[PDB]
RNA sequence: GGUCAAGAUAGUAAGGGUCCACGGUGGAUGCCCUGGCGCUGGAGCCGAUGAAGGACGCGAUUACCUGCGAAAAGCCCCGACGAGCUGGAGAUACGCUUUGACUCGGGGAUGUCCGAAUGGGGAAACCCACCUCGUAAGAGGUAUCCGCAAGGAUGGGAACUCAGGGAACUGAAACAUCUCAGUACCUGAAGGAGAAGAAAGAGAAUUCGAUUCCGUUAGUAGCGGCGAGCGAACCCGGAUCAGCCCAAACCGAAACGCUUGCGUUUCGGGGUUGUAGGACCAUCAAGCCGAAGUGGCUGGAAAGCUACACCUCAGAAGGUGAGAGUCCUGUAGGCGAACGAGCCUGAGUAGGUCGUUGUUCGUGAAACGAUGACUGAAUCCGCGCGGACCACCGCGCAAGGCUAAAUACUCCCAGUGACCGAUAGCGCAUAGUACCGUGAGGGAAAGGUGAAAAGAACCCCGGGAGGGGAGUGAAAGAGAACCUGAAACCGUGGACUUACAAGCAGUCAUGGCACCUUAUGCGUGUUAUGGCGUGCCUAUUGAAGCAUGAGCCGGCGACUUAGACCUGACGUGCGAGCUUAAGUUGAAAAACGGAGGCGGAGCGAAAGCGAGUCCGAAUAG
RNA sequence: GGACCGAACCGGUGCCUGCUGAAACAGUCUCGGAUGAGUUGUGUUUAGGAGUGAAAAGCUAACCGAACCUGGAGAUAGCUAG
RNA sequence: CAAGUGAUCUACCGAAGCUAUGGAUUCAACUCGCGAAGCGAGUUGUCUGGUAGGGGAGCGUUCAGUCCGCGGAGAAGCCAUACCGGAAGGAGUGGUGGAGCCGACUGAAGUGCGGAUGCCGGCAUGAGUAACGAUAAAAGAAGUGAGAAUCUUCUUCGCCGUAAGGACAAGGGUUCCUGGGGAAGGGUCGUCCGCCCAGGGAAAGUCGGGACCUAAGGUGAGGCCGAACGGCGCAGCCGAUGGACAG
RNA sequence: UAUAGGGUGUGACGCCUGCCCGGUGCCGGAAGGUCAAGUGGAGCGGUGCAAGCUGCGAAAUGAAGCCCCGGUGAACGGCGGCUAAGGUAGCGAAAUUCCUUGUCGGGUAAGUUCCGACCUGCACGAAAGGCGUAACGAUCUGGGCGCUGUCUCAACGAGGGACUCGGUGAAAUUGAAUUGGCUGUAAAGAUGCGGCCUACCCGUAGCAGGACGAAAAGACCCCGUGGAG
């Protein structure tokens, strides 16, 4: 059945990080990474929004409503930023948290 | 490499089915019977292309000696007497149309009656 | 085809005649005259081999063949300097071009970019040169005469 | 205008017909890959420490699959990775995780019951015991066969290997010999291969030098109801290449052998052969690092277009709203582990007779090997062989063993493809399932919303099903009976038409009516009347035939592939000369390789002679 | 008492009916046996040129002058179709 | 009142035979581009029914290399069509469709369907026909429900009664009970059901079996045979259909 | 364990069971003929100088078996033509008889059947048994009584279908169909060709003459250098 993501199941960003869409609608928009889904390659962000009319199941709501909620994307929001736009990024060095590498583009860290 | 029939059969088939047009019953909607009808239609076509010329010969002849008998002649007699008169060589088509213009066919009858006395 | 024995009655069932279910008339059965693995290779006469390759080179000399004289200057192995070298030898960005040489580095600017199909010595073949426009034959053994 | 008369003609459609238009059925065709297929290469045994294959269980919730095994979608240690995870599952709730989870590489530990099963029985997964340890709960033992004992064997395994056994259809245009064929099949033994192997040989050079496999000799030499047909080897070219140990004469026993310094099985030394020797006496597994693009434009959305620009040992490839070198994932290159893979020299023998058989070996002049019954020797001026047999000449040393590699196969893994792409491709886009059979056994079809569930809250008719709106979306001309969506087949509407008529259904001709987007002489559709007119195919002397075949449409569906084969035509390269095979080296491609094959001389039964040769005593063919 | 009549039971005589059946062997009516060479249950043994058979070439898992399944195997097809 | 018939004379009809006009093919000759035949031709003469069969030129499908390019302002496929070519066939335009694809040259084929009582699948005709599965009948009232000839309740009626009642073994496998359901199965219906969903129900010292026994038969240490696998066989062991045994 | 067991044919019971051992089988005989391997090894040949090594092979002898002799029938068998023998009893136009419905008689109005006689037995006959036989028989054959829808000869009535309405809804078959009669012609039996006649369109209930109607690639027949028992 088609198989899942081919990106070696590797997300290019954490759930913490700020990020910007670089394609489709919402290109240029930015937000925090509210949900990362590496194996399915999917990214929750406060950018994309969608009005999900959950079907009324009277589950405390006899008549149903229409919630406004953000609908996830994938490796099309671009990674972290720093000179105010998306960037390719590189593994760095040790810090006072010396067990860690950070990131940079043509610049500093994230 | 495989090379299944794909597009080809349907296209020949549609060519026959479109030749079908107003063919009664399956003759126009099922391929095989349309094809077979067109075999016999070939027969009829070529032979009629021949026949139609016998047909119009016959019709002009009918009209020509009808006019010839309007004046007391007949096709045998009128055609021969015209032939005897410095060979007129009007076609049988053309002699009919002069059976739509009576004053002339009349003089052709008098002329054939001449070269014959 | 992996299918059985003798399906039903040879005679008197009112059906058609058949006997097993593994046959080209049956959907699911075998193929008559299907392809099998096989060879295709043969020994073309040797004199025609060398004659062809020579006519190949020749047909290129009649318009645009080129002879790399005992080395090009390409800094280290960087491709960018191959692109400069070829641009200064009139190899635009346009024509697809073939290249033959022996030093590792000069080919290690072998990044076909609508450019630079690459062979060593003895790799030459009528196909690979006839396949390209200009031939940047390596001038050295390009005319070290045989025998 | 009115009546009467005579005559001519219109419209009506129960229904039907041709054409058009719009749907429904159905799932062809196009696109696609979640799945196959082959070739190449790699890798190749599991099990009494329990295999292969199963049963029954393990989940908050579990029917199926996966994983596990009462310590049960799991437990412990090490390495890796560094934010997720909470299996497929698309499900809510409980939660776990920088103290490094999860996933990946490696080890340990747990591992019910059945199954070689093996405490005993048994209708597989169950029923019944006994012995020891234990407070019980629980733990351990209890099969036969080799061994003193350590220890080993039972079983399983696609194809491959060896072996005991061993068909017929079929060809011979019938059929016995012969062939199919030592094929199919059964059975045994084993391994990652096995087999075979170190000349009592091949063979006619006083040459070679284990075995195996490939080319070649060669369809030669031969075998053959001399029919059908079967069919070698030597030389020569390559892949690969090693040969090593015993029993025996002779020493030291030691035990049991006997009239007295000896002789049957043992243990060291010693000794291992033919140009006779020995004696005794002078790198790969997990993984990490990895160069380079921004603006404008059409778009629902950009990777597309365009303007400038960059990298390149990296333009292989996938992914991302349509096609991205520079957005993501990336062997181009680079690094990488705890700790894990790699005087003697062989007797019931050689030899023989009887019955047979292998080898090209069909009893043939039949050697030789191999044997089932009976018999039965020599040993270095010795013994076997050179295709009845003899002599000479020549090649070998049986009657003891072991032995890598070149060889085969594909359950498994990776890469590749003038292979497939949903009637194809494995039977399976997954199921040996559903279904059929007491059984052995047989055995299906089946794919597709959208980029993203944003999967349609709310409203209307309906018990529902179904639908109409609204809303999401580029699109609902995608709405879950969810890509396209042909044809048969069923319907609705419309044009033109049909209720005096005889019909292979068409064809020609003309009139009428209708419409004008390859299209106003032009047609196109329909229609009335006239003429003409015996479906198709097969099989046949002869088919409309009351002779075969077929309900209709769609898709599947039949002159191919092979071999240094043969013989022709055309074309190409060399040309009195022409070409390689097996293989070796390089492969983003080819080159090498004269072993050998074909021209080159013919006549003959053969010797053989040779522009000549055969018959034959020279004249003839 | 391989005696009689006759239910159960075992059977299958003649007619009709059924014949894309209610049923791949039946139904109603009628008829044979019915203490015997009888009927029947469970367990079990004999099979393919083989078994069985108060004997028809019967039966051997719904069509037995040699069962079924798989395999040789794409047997062979001077024949018919295409 | 020849449209009968013997002789005779003419005029006309009448075929795809002959002819006129146009044009194409086969072969032959004559002319030319070339540098070589022969290609493309142009002219005249000429030829041109056809089964098995020989020969020649070609059309179309998939796949491959190369070129040229098209595509979301829309590919292929599908549909209509009066255009074009000598044929196979090809293009234009419009409609659908939603992402891949023409043309040219060369190469390779699983390459061209009406037939095979061919194969798989779909849909027709027979036809709203035959049938609805024992000739043991059914009637009314009341109830429930969206909806009842068919479900429930009441009262009658008819049918079996060595059964068409009842209890078991075999076999089946939750079909049992309750509460719901109503797509499909039910030969019609359906509110019902042996159907679908969920939950519950099944209790043994004494009944049957086992921890007891032996029959036919099976199996079998040792033992007797046998190309293999294997065949026999004493004791023993297994085996109820029978023996033993407390409600 | 011979009063038993196997095989074979006959088939309660009664009277019985004839002629033919040439051929075949079986049983017995044994002077002679014949007959394998083996024993025997006269002699013939190759090769070698030789010793010797070697190919072939004759008489005599050598079993069973067969030729030869005898017997054998509830052994296979035979019992006739205008051979070894040729039908003893019984029965006979028969489950056997061709000519045939033989001839006579019985039964009937009338008897190709059936009963009885005869014999001229195409082609009866004695354990593949002959001829009888009470009783038995869903046996087969011919008569009689009784009774009746079997019939002259059909009627009336019943129920279950068939018919009409509402529900569910098949099948075999189907080249396509706008699918008449006569006569003629055609591969010789015409809706479909020719001529002539007849006939407005469409159904429903019914009948079975055609559509060489349907079903099973004729089981007869021939063919195949086909198959099987
Ligand atoms: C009527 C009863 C059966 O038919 C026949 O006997 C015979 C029918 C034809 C007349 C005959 O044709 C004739 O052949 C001749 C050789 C030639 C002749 N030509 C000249 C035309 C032809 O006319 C045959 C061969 C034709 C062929 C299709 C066939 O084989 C038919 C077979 C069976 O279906 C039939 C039955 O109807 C089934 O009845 C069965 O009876 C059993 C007792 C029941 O238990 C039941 O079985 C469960 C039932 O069903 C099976
Ligand atoms: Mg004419
Ligand atoms: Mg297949
Ligand atoms: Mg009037
Ligand atoms: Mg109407
Ligand atoms: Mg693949
Ligand atoms: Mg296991
Ligand atoms: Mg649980
Ligand atoms: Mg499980
Ligand atoms: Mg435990
Ligand atoms: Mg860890
Ligand atoms: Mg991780
Ligand atoms: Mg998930
Ligand atoms: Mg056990
Ligand atoms: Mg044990
Ligand atoms: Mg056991
Ligand atoms: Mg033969
Ligand atoms: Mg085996
Ligand atoms: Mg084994
Ligand atoms: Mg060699
Ligand atoms: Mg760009
Ligand atoms: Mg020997
Ligand atoms: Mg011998
Ligand atoms: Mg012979
Ligand atoms: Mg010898
Ligand atoms: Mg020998
Ligand atoms: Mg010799
Ligand atoms: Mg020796
Ligand atoms: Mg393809
Ligand atoms: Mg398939
Ligand atoms: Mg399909
Ligand atoms: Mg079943
Ligand atoms: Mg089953
Ligand atoms: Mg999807
Ligand atoms: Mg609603
Ligand atoms: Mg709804
Ligand atoms: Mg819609
Ligand atoms: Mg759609
Ligand atoms: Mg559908
Ligand atoms: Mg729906
Ligand atoms: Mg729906
Ligand atoms: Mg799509
Ligand atoms: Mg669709
Ligand atoms: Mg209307
Ligand atoms: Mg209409
Ligand atoms: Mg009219
Ligand atoms: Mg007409
Ligand atoms: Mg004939
Ligand atoms: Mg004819
Ligand atoms: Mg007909
Ligand atoms: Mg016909
Ligand atoms: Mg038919
Ligand atoms: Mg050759
Ligand atoms: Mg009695
Ligand atoms: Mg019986
Ligand atoms: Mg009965
Ligand atoms: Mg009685
Ligand atoms: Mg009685
Ligand atoms: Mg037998
Ligand atoms: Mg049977
Ligand atoms: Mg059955
Ligand atoms: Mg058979
Ligand atoms: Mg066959
Ligand atoms: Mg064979
Ligand atoms: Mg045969
Ligand atoms: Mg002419
Ligand atoms: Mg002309
Ligand atoms: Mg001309
Ligand atoms: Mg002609
Ligand atoms: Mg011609
Ligand atoms: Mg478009
Ligand atoms: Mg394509
Ligand atoms: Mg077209
Ligand atoms: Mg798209
Ligand atoms: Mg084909
Ligand atoms: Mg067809
Ligand atoms: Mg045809
Ligand atoms: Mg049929
Ligand atoms: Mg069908
Ligand atoms: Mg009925
Ligand atoms: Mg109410
Ligand atoms: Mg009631
Ligand atoms: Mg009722
Ligand atoms: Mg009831
Ligand atoms: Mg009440
Ligand atoms: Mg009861
Ligand atoms: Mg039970
Ligand atoms: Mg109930
Ligand atoms: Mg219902
Ligand atoms: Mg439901
Ligand atoms: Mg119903
Ligand atoms: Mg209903
Ligand atoms: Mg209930
Ligand atoms: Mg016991
Ligand atoms: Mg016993
Ligand atoms: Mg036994
Ligand atoms: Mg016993
Ligand atoms: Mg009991
Ligand atoms: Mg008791
Ligand atoms: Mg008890
Ligand atoms: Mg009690
Ligand atoms: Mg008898
Ligand atoms: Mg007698
Ligand atoms: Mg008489
Ligand atoms: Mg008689
Ligand atoms: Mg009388
Ligand atoms: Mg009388
Ligand atoms: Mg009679
Ligand atoms: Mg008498
Ligand atoms: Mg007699
Ligand atoms: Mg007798
Ligand atoms: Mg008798
Ligand atoms: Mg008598
Ligand atoms: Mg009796
Ligand atoms: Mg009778
Ligand atoms: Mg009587
Ligand atoms: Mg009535
Ligand atoms: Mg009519
Ligand atoms: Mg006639
Ligand atoms: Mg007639
Ligand atoms: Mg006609
Ligand atoms: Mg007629
Ligand atoms: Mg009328
Ligand atoms: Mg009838
Ligand atoms: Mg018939
Ligand atoms: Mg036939
Ligand atoms: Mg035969």
């Amino acid at each position: 059945p088609s198989a899942g993501s081919h990106h070696n199941d590797k997300l290019h960003f954490k759930k913490g990080d700020t990020v910007i869409v670089l394609s489709g609608k919402h290109k240029g928009q930015t937000g925090k990474v509210l949900l990362a889904l590496p194996r399915d390659q999917k990214v929750v962000v406060e950018g994309v929004n969608v009005i999900t009319k959950n079907v009324k199941p009277s589950m405390t709501n006899p008549q149903g409503g229409q919630e406004q909620r953000e609908l996830a994307l994938h490796a099309s929001k671009v990674a972290l930023v720093d000179p105010e736009t998306g960037k390719a990024t590189r593994v760095r060095k040790q810090i006072v948290d010396g067990k860690k590498v950070r990131v940079a583009v043509a610049s500093g860290k994230t | 490499p495989r090379a299944k029939t794909g597009i080809v059969r349907r296209r020949r088939h549609k060519k026959v089915l479109k030749r079908a047009k107003g063919f009664w019953g399956s003759r126009s909607k099922q391929y095989r019977n349309a094809f077979q009808t067109l075999l016999n239609a070939a027969t009829y076509e070529y032979r009629d292309r021949r026949n139609k010329k016998r047909d119009f010969r016959r019709l002009w002849i009918q009209r020509i000696n009808a006019g010839a008998r309007l004046h007391g002649m007949n096709y045998s007699t009128f055609i021969n007497g015209l032939k005897r008169a410095n060979i007129d060589l009007n076609r049988k088509v053309l002699a009919d149309i002069a059976a739509r213009e009576p004053e002339a066919f009349k003089a052709l009858v008098d002329a054939s009656r001449n070269a014959r006395q | 085809s992996k299918t059985g024995r003798k399906m039903y009655g040879q005679k008197g069932t009112g059906n058609a005649r058949h006997g097993d279910r593994s046959v080209p008339t049956f959907v699911g059965g075998g193929v008559a005259f299907g392809p099998k693995p096989r060879s295709y290779d043969y020994t073309l006469p040797r004199q025609v081999r060398q004659l062809g390759l020579a006519m190949a080179i020749a047909s290129r000399q009649e318009g645009g063949k080129l002879v790399a004289v005992d080395g090009f200057d390409i800094a280290d192995a960087k491709t960018k300097n191959f692109i400069s070298w070829a641009k200064q030898n009139g190899l635009d960005g346009t024509e697809k071009v073939l290249l033959v040489t022996d030093d590792e580095n000069t080919r290690r600017a072998a990044r076909n970019v609508s450019w630079v199909s690459v062979l060593p010595v003895a790799g030459v073949n009528v196909y690979d040169i006839l396949r390209h426009d200009r031939l940047v034959i390596d001038a050295a053994a390009l005319e070290i005469v045989e025998e």
